[PDB]
C-alpha cells in the first residue's frame, strides 16, 4: 500500500453491474455517484488504484 | 446624456435580471449547480439532500 | 498469516476514481444509442448529459 498501483481505464464500454451484482465485496462505498446509477454515466478516464 | 434618468431605469432592471440568471450557476454547497447532474448521478435519498 | 483474526486478515482493495470533465468521454456504461430526432421537443441524453 505504500507503493499502490494505478491502471488507467479508457476507450471502452464499462459494465458496473458485473461489480454491483456480486456478493464477493466486503465493502463498496461510492462518493459523488450512486453504484446502481454508474451504468447510465460516462467519464473521460477511470483510474483503478 | 440628457436622457440619463430613463436609461438608468433600463440599466437597473437589466442588472437585476442578469444577477438573477447568474445565481442559477451557483452551487450553494451542492455537488453541482446543474439539477440534472444531481438527479443523473445520485439515488433519490442522496439527491434530495443536494 | 492464514490463522489471523478477521481484522488482521489481508483484503484486496480497488479504488475506482471517475473523471467527470468538459472533455469528451472515453469510458461509458453499456446503455445503447438510438436515432437522432430534429425540430421536435424531445427528451435527450448525450454521454450522460440528460
Amino acid at each position: 500500500v505504500y507503493a499502490w498501483n494505478r491502471k488507467r481505464i479508457s476507450n471502452c464500454v464499462a459494465d458496473y453491474s458485473v461489480l454491483y451484482n456480486s456478493a464477493s465485496f466486503s465493502t463498496f462505498k461510492c462518493y459523488g455517484v450512486s453504484p446502481t446509477k454508474l451504468n447510465d454515466l460516462c467519464f473521460t478516464n477511470v483510474y483503478a488504484d | 446624456s440628457a436622457l440619463g434618468k430613463l436609461q438608468d431605469v433600463v440599466n437597473q432592471n437589466a442588472q437585476a435580471l442578469n444577477t438573477l440568471v447568474k445565481q442559477l450557476s451557483s452551487n450553494f454547497g451542492a455537488i453541482s449547480s446543474v439539477l440534472n447532474d444531481i438527479l443523473s448521478r445520485l439515488d433519490k435519498v442522496e439527491a434530495e439532500v443536494q | 498469516q492464514p490463522t489471523n483474526g478477521v481484522g488482521y486478515q489481508p483484503y484486496r482493495v480497488v479504488v475506482l476514481s471517475f473523471e467527470l470533465l468538459h472533455a469528451p468521454a472515453t469510458v461509458c456504461g453499456p446503455k445503447k444509442s438510438t436515432n437522432l430526432v430534429k425540430n421536435k421537443c424531445v427528451n435527450f441524453n448525450f454521454n450522460g448529459l440528460t
